[PDB]
């Protein structure tokens, strides 16, 4: 994946860990 | 001879202060570079410092000298000039140098409270959820050593300029006083401060926070994260993007203590934990308690 897609995936995963 | 005896009584006081508690902390507004002519109670034992440095003060030695240390790993206690002494030295310089035309120390919490800002505004899902994961991590990682507390009062109002009902301003002051008290015994203090989105909002207070910038480097990524939370969040895109851009416009070295620009929660957490462990070491020098030998020599 592109750096921006990798950023996005990492942050979406971070958000899921908050639930 | 009267003087060697005076140095001895001073050294001895210094010895005893190593294991005393921290009475208070200051942030310096001025620099001090010790010189032999300052007449230090023990020659060579003065604490020099730059402006914006932090000192932990144990006790008052006399009107001219306190006893304390720079909040930095490896630094041990010594003699810190009192404001009276700093003003006397300032006038000595002015006298040596020579109609219509600044305190050297601010008292701050003994442990600087940690405050999280970014990636955008609090009270919206992206920032709330991202920060919640960091606070959850801190609670588990620093168990036994940390107090994490919410602050709903608007602590940006805690300046002399201000410092609104009388009741709300008293509540701001009581929250300041609580945060100072939480830090008194040298536990780490973490605030979830609802109203603070930008470091300039605390820069004029006496809290001297550790500002943690949770930074999303690309605005395109932020935008897409907001959109991931659905149309109910995305309708607030603009205010969230403007707020993130204001953080990005700050001079970073002066505005933020730690910048978490990692895109993995694990890596952002370990960076913050490493920072706070280093801060623990700076504030908790081993000299602050003597070992109590298991075995005697005879
Ligand atoms: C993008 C993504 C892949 C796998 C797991 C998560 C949490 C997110
Ligand atoms: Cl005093």
């Amino acid at each position: 994946a592109s750096p921006l897609e990798e950023d996005l995936c990492g942050y979406l995963c971070w958000i899921t860990q908050a639930e | 001879a009267v003087r060697r005896e005076a140095e001895r009584q001073a050294q001895a006081q210094l010895e005893k202060a190593k294991t005393k508690p921290v009475a208070f902390a200051v942030r310096t507004n001025v620099r001090y570079s010790a010189a032999q002519e300052d007449d230090v109670p023990v020659p060579g034992m003065a604490i020099s410092f730059e402006a914006k440095d932090f000192l932990h003060v144990k006790e008052k030695f006399n009107n001219d000298w306190w006893i304390g240390r720079l909040v930095k790993e490896g630094c041990e206690i010594g003699f810190i000039p009192s404001p009276v002494k700093l003003e006397n030295m300032r006038l000595q310089h002015e006298q040596r140098a020579k109609f219509f035309k600044t305190p050297p120390y601010d008292v701050v919490p003994s442990m600087r409270p940690v405050v999280l800002v970014g990636p955008s505004l609090k009270g919206y899902e992206v920032t709330d959820m991202m920060q919640k994961a960091l606070f959850d991590f801190l609670k588990h990682r620093f168990e036994g050593r940390i107090s994490i507390t919410r602050v709903t009062a608007d602590i940006s109002l805690a300046k002399r300029s201000v410092l609104n009902t009388r009741s709300s301003l008293a509540e701001v002051q009581s929250e300041i006083e609580r945060i100072f008290e939480l830090a008194r015994t040298l536990q780490l203090v973490v605030l979830d401060a609802d109203t603070i989105n930008h470091p300039a909002q605390l820069s004029k207070t006496s809290l001297a926070p550790i500002i943690v910038y949770v930074k999303i480097s690309s605005p395109k990524v932020l935008q897409r994260l907001i959109k991931s939370r659905g149309k109910s969040q995305a309708k607030h895109l603009n205010v969230q993007m403007v707020a993130a851009d204001k953080l990005a416009q700050c001079p970073p070295q002066e505005s933020f203590d730690v910048i978490l620009d990692e895109n993995q929660l694990e890596d952002a957490c370990e960076h913050l934990a490493d920072y706070l462990e280093a801060y623990w070491k700076a504030t908790h020098p081993p000299s602050s308690n003597l070992p109590n030998p298991l075995l005697s020599r005879t």
